[PDB]
This record gives C-alpha cells, sequence and structure tokens, in this order.
RNA sequence: AUUGGGCGUAAAGCAAGCGCAGGCGGAUUGAAAAGUCUGGUGUUAAAGGCAGCUGCUUAACAGUUGUAUGCAUUGGAAACUAUUAAUCUAGAGUGUGGUAGGGAGUUUUGGAAUUUCAUGUGGAGCGGUGAAAUGCGUAGAUAUAUGAAGGAACACCAGUGGCGAAGGCGAAAACUUAGGCCAUUACUGACGCUUAGGCUUGAAAGUGUGGGGAGCAAAUAGGAUUAGAUACCCUAGUAGUCCACACCGUAAACGAUAGAUACUAGCUGUCGGGGCGAUCCCCUCGGUAGUGAAGUUAACACAUUAAGUAUCUCGCCUGG
C-alpha cells in the first residue's frame, strides 16, 4: 500500500469523488513509479512487470473510453514519466 | 421492491395434480 | 395410477396425487397407515375407525 | 423482487435474459430478474399480451435511478413452462437486417418472431401488415 | 467455429479426394499452357510393365504398367482384362479407374482408340476392355 | 403386428470356460394408423430371440398422431450420435429417403418427406435416433388454450 | 462450421499471463436518422433460365410477350447499434474499516548433515545383489569424540488448507511488493472482454565465462544372471553438478480442459474475514474434495467446484 488516501481525496474531478478515472490513473502512475524504482533496485521481479503492464493498459483504455464518454475529463494525466 | 403490478398472475402451487377418477 | 410419499431427497411430482408425508418417524406411520386404510376400507363395508373419529395413537416404532 | 446476487451489466440484455430463461426452464425456477432495459420491458409486455408470460414488475432499490425488472416465466400449476425454447436471430456482433420482403413464417408459422424496426418491438407477422421490415431479434414459440 | 478469427483465413470445402489427376491436364507445343481440358481419355507411354507382390496379407501376381503421362509424373496403371498391355514404350491410352490392392495403381488401360493386344477373356465389359462382338 | 424378422445381430463374447454366442434380433412393426414400435431381443437360442422379438413387437404398440399425413415443422433426432433431420417436401416427389427410413415412414402412415442422414450407418442407433425425432412432434391445442390470450398464434 | 461441427478422452485451448488495434460495448431522454425500417423516384439489353403464346408432322428449335435483384436520388419513425450534453450505478476498481495467506523480488542468520584434517584409540575386517564379485584394509582401515572446515541445501512443520499471471509457493526472520477476501448506503458515469502488434516470465535439463566442486552422478571402467544382460544387480568413477553474468524456452506447463461477461437446486463439511456467540453449534460473502435432479453426453461421466446456458475475441482439427 503505497498511496491509498493521497491523490483520491486531495483531487476532486467532479463535486466529490471516492473512485474515478483520473484519481485512479494518478494513483496508478504513482505506484508505477514506485514499482519501476523497486525493479531497478531488484531486477528479477516480474510479477511487478506484469502488474505494471496491466495498470498502464487499463489506464490507456480508461482514457480511450473517456474520450467519447465525457467532453474533457482526462487532460490531467495521459502521459508517462519514466525517462 | 415492486412499484408497478401489471398482469395479475402468479405461480405458487407449481406441484403437479393430475389423473382424476379412474375405474 | 400410483400413490407415493416423498421424504427428503426426491421431487413431489413423480406420482399422480401428491403426498409429502413420511413414515420413518416412529410416531408417524401409525396414524398415517390407519388413516390411509380407513379411507378405502369403507368401500368394502368394512370397519372404518380413522377417518373423522378422534381415535389416534401415540406409540414408538416396533 | 430479485432472486439473488443482483444482475450486473452483461454484454447485452437479450443474452442475459436468455440465460435467465434457460436456467428457469432447467433448474426449476419460476420468477427471474434482469437488468433494467426498455426493450426488456417491451418484450415482456408483448409476451404477456401474447399469453405466454405471467406477471412482470419493474423493481427499484433504496434509490429510484437504478432499476431492474423481474417477471414470472409463466408456469401452470402442474409444473409446465409456457416458454419451451428461444433463439436469437440478431446478435450483438451481427445485427442481421431483414426488410419487409424478408419476413417468412416461423418454422411453420406456428411460432412468434420479433423485430426491432422503427420504435419498440413488433411481431414479424404484424410487421408484414404495415409493410415494415427491420432487424429481427428473436424467434420464440 | 470461431468466426471471429476465421474471417482472415476462411474454411475451404474439399467434399472429395480423387486419385486421377492425369485426366486433368494437357500440354501444347510452342506455348506452355497446362489448362484443364477435362480430357475424356489420356494417352502416354507405358515404360515398365511388370508384376509386384500385393500388400502383406495377400500374395498374388496382379499385373501393372508404369505409365508416364503428359504432366511430369511417373505413376502406375492397372491392366484390365486378359491380354495385358505390354507395348513397351508405344503410345498407349489410359482412363480413370482405381484398383487398390497394388500401390500406385490408379488408372486403367483403354483399347480401341489406341488399341493394344485387344483385351481377351472379357466381353462382359467393353468400357476399358477392347473386344469384338460375337453378334451381327 | 406382423412378426417379421428384420435385423440379425451376430454378437459374441468369451468367459472362463466356453464362449457365449448370442443373436439379438431387431424387429420393427407398424399399422400405418399411428400404432408403431420397434424392439431388439437378446437370447442364446435363435427361436427364443425370435419369441422375445415377437413379444416386444406385439407389446410395444404406441400410437403417433396423424397431423396432416406428412411433416409440417422441421424436427431433428439425435439419440446415440446419429443425426436424422427432417424437412417438409412437396407431395409429389414421393418418399425419398433411406430404405429403412422409407420403410419406417411408410409404415408410420406418412410419405413425401425430405430426410437428412448424418453420421455413419448403424441400424439400432439410427433407429433410436429416429424414435427420438418422432417423439418431438408438436401440437397446437395446448399452446393455444394455455395462453392468457387464447389463440394458436 | 457465417449459412452447416467440435476442442477432456475424435480431426481438436495457445505454456502462461499483461496485452494496444480489433468486435462487443447494460438503459433514460434532446440530435442526427448515422445502421435499421418507412415513405419518393429513374434504371434492371434482346433470344433467353422462368413464364402465357404461336410456327416447327411434334418434340428437337425459332421467335412473341412479359418474370427482377442490383444501381443512383429524397424525407419521416427512435427500438436496438456507435453514440451527443447530462447521464443511472447494479460492474472496473476506487474513499474507508476489518482482513487471512508456505504469494513473491530483496537481505540476514541458526540448526546441523557431510566428509575430512590435528588428536588418540584398536585388533581383522569393509563392499554387495537372487547368491557374489568389481572395488577397499594392519605402513592401523571399521568405528570413535570434540576442535576446525568446504560446497550444499533446510527431517517435521504439509490440512473437505490457503496464497497463487502459468511455471509454483514450507529452518526461520525481516525490507519491499503483489494479489486478495469480507464489508463501504460511494464515486468517474459503465469508463470494460479477447487479443493482430508489442511486453513479460517461464519447472527442469544443459552451455561459454569467472569461481567453487561438498556430495552423487551419467557415459560408463570393472564385476553378477545371462543364449544377449547391452535395460534391470553391485562397487570405482569423471562430464555433469554448484554460485553469479550471459544463453537457455521446452514439460504429461494439465484441469488431457485459453479465456472474459452474465445466470442457474442442494448437501456433508471446512477455510479467510463480518461475525452474536469459551472455542462453539450457527451463519454472510468468496474459496476449498465430493455429491445428485434439471441440464449435458458416442459413452466415460460431468452437474451451480458443468463436459449447464446464453454474449465477445484469440489458438487449433477436417481420416490415418
Amino acid at each position: 500500500q503505497i498511496d491509498k488516501n493521497g491523490i483520491i481525496k486531495s483531487a476532486q474531478l467532479h463535486d466529490k469523488d471516492v473512485g474515478s478515472i483520473q484519481v485512479q490513473v494518478s494513483l496508478l502512475t504513482s505506484q508505477i513509479k514506485q514499482l519501476t524504482d523497486h525493479l531497478l533496485a531488484n531486477k528479477k521481479d516480474f510479477i511487478s512487470k506484469r502488474g505494471l503492464y496491466a495498470k498502464v493498459s487499463k489506464r490507456k483504455r480508461l482514457l480511450k473510453y473517456l474520450k467519447h464518454n465525457d467532453l474533457e475529463a482526462y487532460r490531467n494525466l495521459v502521459k508517462t514519466l519514466n525517462l | 421492491r415492486t412499484e408497478k403490478a401489471q398482469k395479475p398472475k402468479e405461480e405458487l402451487w407449481d406441484v403437479v395434480q393430475k389423473m382424476g377418477n379412474f375405474d | 395410477p400410483v400413490v407415493a410419499l416423498c421424504n427428503t431427497n426426491t421431487n413431489p411430482e413423480l406420482v399422480d396425487f401428491i403426498i409429502p408425508a413420511n413414515n420413518h418417524q416412529p410416531q408417524s406411520t401409525c396414524l398415517l397407515m390407519n388413516l390411509l386404510a380407513d379411507a378405502v376400507a369403507e368401500a368394502k363395508a368394512m370397519p372404518t375407525m380413522f377417518a373423522y373419529k378422534p381415535d389416534e395413537e401415540i406409540q414408538i416404532e416396533i | 423482487i430479485t432472486t439473488t446476487k443482483p444482475i450486473k451489466a452483461h454484454f447485452d440484455p437479450v443474452a442475459d435474459l436468455l440465460t435467465k430463461i434457460n436456467n428457469a426452464r432447467k433448474a426449476k425456477l419460476m420468477t427471474v430478474t434482469t437488468i433494467a432495459s426498455k426493450l426488456k420491458i417491451a418484450i415482456l409486455e408483448i409476451l404477456v399480451k401474447e399469453g405466454y408470460l405471467a406477471n412482470f414488475q419493474v423493481l427499484e432499490n433504496k434509490s429510484k435511478t437504478k432499476r431492474i425488472v423481474t417477471f414470472n416465466l409463466k408456469y401452470t400449476q402442474r409444473r409446465i413452462p409456457s416458454i419451451n425454447g428461444v433463439k436469437q436471430i440478431s446478435k450483438p456482433g451481427l445485427r442481421i437486417y431483414r426488410p419487409f420482403e424478408k419476413l417468412p413464417l416461423v418454422l411453420n408459422g406456428l411460432g412468434i418472431a420479433i423485430i426491432s424496426t422503427s420504435d419498440g418491438v413488433m411481431t414479424d407477422k404484424v410487421a408484414r401488415l404495415k409493410k415494415i421490415g427491420g432487424e429481427i431479434l428473436a424467434y420464440v414459440w | 467455429a470461431t468466426i471471429a478469427q476465421l474471417i482472415r483465413k476462411p474454411r475451404k470445402k474439399k467434399k472429395v479426394k480423387s486419385k486421377s489427376p492425369a485426366l486433368h491436364y494437357n500440354l501444347n507445343l510452342l506455348n506452355k499452357k497446362v489448362t484443364n481440358v477435362y480430357s475424356p481419355l489420356k494417352r502416354g507411354v507405358c515404360t515398365r510393365v511388370g508384376t509386384m507382390t500385393p500388400k502383406k496379407p495377400n500374395s498374388a501376381l496382379r499385373k501393372y504398367a508404369k505409365v508416364r503421362l503428359t504432366n511430369g509424373f511417373e505413376v502406375l496403371t492397372y491392366i484390365p482384362g486378359e491380354g495385358h498391355n505390354l507395348q513397351e514404350h508405344s503410345v498407349t491410352l489410359l482412363r480413370g479407374g482405381r484398383v487398390k490392392d497394388l500401390p500406385g495403381v490408379r488408372y486403367h488401360i483403354v483399347r480401341g482408340t489406341l488399341d493394344t493386344v485387344g483385351v481377351e477373356k472379357r466381353r462382359q465389359q467393353r468400357s476399358a476392355y477392347g473386344a469384338k462382338k460375337p453378334k451381327a | 403386428f406382423e412378426e417379421r424378422i428384420v435385423k440379425l445381430k451376430r454378437i459374441s463374447k468369451t468367459t472362463k470356460g466356453g464362449r457365449n454366442m448370442r443373436f439379438s434380433v431387431l424387429v420393427v412393426v407398424g399399422n400405418r394408423k399411428g400404432k408403431i414400435g420397434y424392439g431388439i431381443a437378446k437370447a442364446l437360442e435363435v427361436p427364443n430371440a425370435i419369441k422375445k422379438a415377437i413379444k416386444a413387437a406385439h407389446n410395444s404398440l404406441h400410437t403417433i398422431e396423424i397431423h396432416k399425413g406428412s411433416i409440417y415443422h422441421e424436427v431433428i433426432g439425435r439419440s446415440g450420435a446419429s443425426r436424422v433431420l427432417l424437412k417438409p417436401a412437396p407431395q409429389g416427389t414421393g418418399i425419398i429417403a433411406g430404405g429403412a427410413i422409407r420403410a419406417i415412414i411408410e409404415l408410420a402412415g406418412y410419405s413425401d418427406i425430405y430426410t437428412k442422414n448424418l453420421g455413419r450407418n448403424t441400424p439400432i442407433n439410427m433407429i433410436h435416433a429416429t424414435m427420438d425425432g418422432i417423439l418431438k412432434q408438436l401440437s397446437p391445442r395446448r399452446v393455444a388454450i394455455l395462453r392468457n390470450k387464447n389463440l394458436n398464434e
């Protein structure tokens, strides 16, 4: 449990959110950075690799659906920070 | 819960009953 | 036509008329059999003592 | 009046309804519930008017915005189901479209067919009277 | 049965497997075309005419002819009737007919268009058998 | 009905001492008014098997309702993985089917019916499948009456 | 096998996941009328397949007449399909609390084993299969005890048990990480299925490198039955093994069964939680063996722990 209460309560997309697209993807990317640092420290951890791929692709399809679903509710985290 | 009760028809005695008076 | 009971592990619809009664209990089969017998015994002009009479039995299986 | 484990969003209402009906016919189930669907309301109503369906009721939880719909698959009191089988012509992946010229009888004409043509659902037989075709959803009898 | 992945490569119907390809081809000079002319009768050269022992359960002396045809192939051919085809590299005539006791054998030698020794001891059949009538 | 020998099965096995060679005879009977039936009989002695077949033939009389003299709705029978599919035909093409299929259809009081035999040729299994298909014909009276809106369609 | 089949034992599920495209994509209303249907139009070559008709001695034929898809053009319906603004939250998780487990990458020690080396003893044997022999021992072998030590992995812990992307997970400990399970009257407004393409690991055997080799070990050397004993029997014995880098990519990777969605009698019990409640019995939800009715089936048999029923996609098989 890296982050559970930080980004989903300090950021409110709509009137109130306990679980949504962008809070979930922001927490997901925070855990993505944490897991990338972990696997750089320990290279033989593959469960994290598969989990990260699942997380990033679920985020991508989240954004893809939210394209048409809402006019603009995704232009806060569509990028990646690993370079 | 039910708010619209249309087509009054229910199934409660769904156990068979047949073979009336036989000689 | 076949008359059957249904006790613990079968459908009640395997016969024509439905009777879910049981006889494994010691105090059951006594009055069950008496009431079944006196429901037909009247046809042959023979004694009928369990059809609407207060006669009843409370006995263990033996 | 939900059965148990309220039904979530399936890939399509008609498939979930078909599973519910087949399970009702198989495992001795009488009243089954499905997710809220206007087409489900229409098909249940037309099956009721057809005579093969028992009571159908829309259902709401503590809130009214979400909805479901339950219905008694018409069983006579001698353990016989009014509906004996179903088939879907239109499928989610292939919505087959059949114009007015493509409306034949139902396997001898004994069965009932349903089309989603212009607004609501119409039987293929009555759709042929209004020279109406459309995408045929299901064959039942 | 998963049409979702079978659209790219569909399923092809065979409906039959045959063993008479020679009647399916022909060749012409000055221009190479192998176009199927549905040849009712094929003609080639019976290079080898001999006898081989049949399959293991059977031991007999059924006769055959190793016949080369227009298409590049060296295949076998049954000899129907008595008076076997032994022309030994003359232009002979073959037609579709299968005998399955000998490997390779998938054709029948027909006499009357390319007449050989004239099938003796067979006047019941004259479809692949060359025989004069006793009638008038 | 007629006590006619139809099919002779040559069945055999061995035990610890002696070999048991039996002959199950298969007989199909019908009156063309609906009363039809089929039966297999097993016995070591051929006359005893014939007697068993006769007993089954004159005891298995079961009536199939004559709907229209032919078939009006398609029915497929599959009992023992031998598919027998039925397709209504014009009343002039004649009884076009297998020899056993034509025989049973004619003995059932019907004709001019399209038939599809899928699977492999085996008598008893195909007969069971055909019986299963025969036991699938529908009637409109119940489906009409039981409706809340009483009507055939 | 779209029409017209299955994948557990038939031809048959990818090794296993993530897995973009992809198709599907629960329902409301405003809108297009996009697909669908409806309404409007012009077109559809003769002889001709078909069809009324004639001339053929009559059919063989010839003609007469007609039988339309298709294609371009224009407006209405709002069901479903992609859907617009809002959406409804019943899912995906997620606010939160409880929460069990051999889950795992990472890092530590402890038990001792093992055989030795310094140490002494001691008398006479060791090796072994059906029986022996090969093969070891007085110059002290067996065996011995502590000291010290190399590689090496941790009797039991091991279950109607759980955690597990598969492969698997147990001397412990912890960093970290992952998956949960139960419950949240909740939120984005259904935001997700399969997977072209891409990504990832992958039991184990073995390989080059550097090191280590404790131990056994193929191939076998020798020896025992033997007609042969090459397979099976015993000893000596190295490749191999082992630690890490790099390469390993398959297994009878299986559930002989790829999944995901939604639904469907039960029961003996039991496991994790919410637990009233010594524990309990007793349940709520997920799981863990069986069960048997529907259902399923070529039969095996499966059956709410389907080989049951329907929706969407990738892999395969068309007789050997």
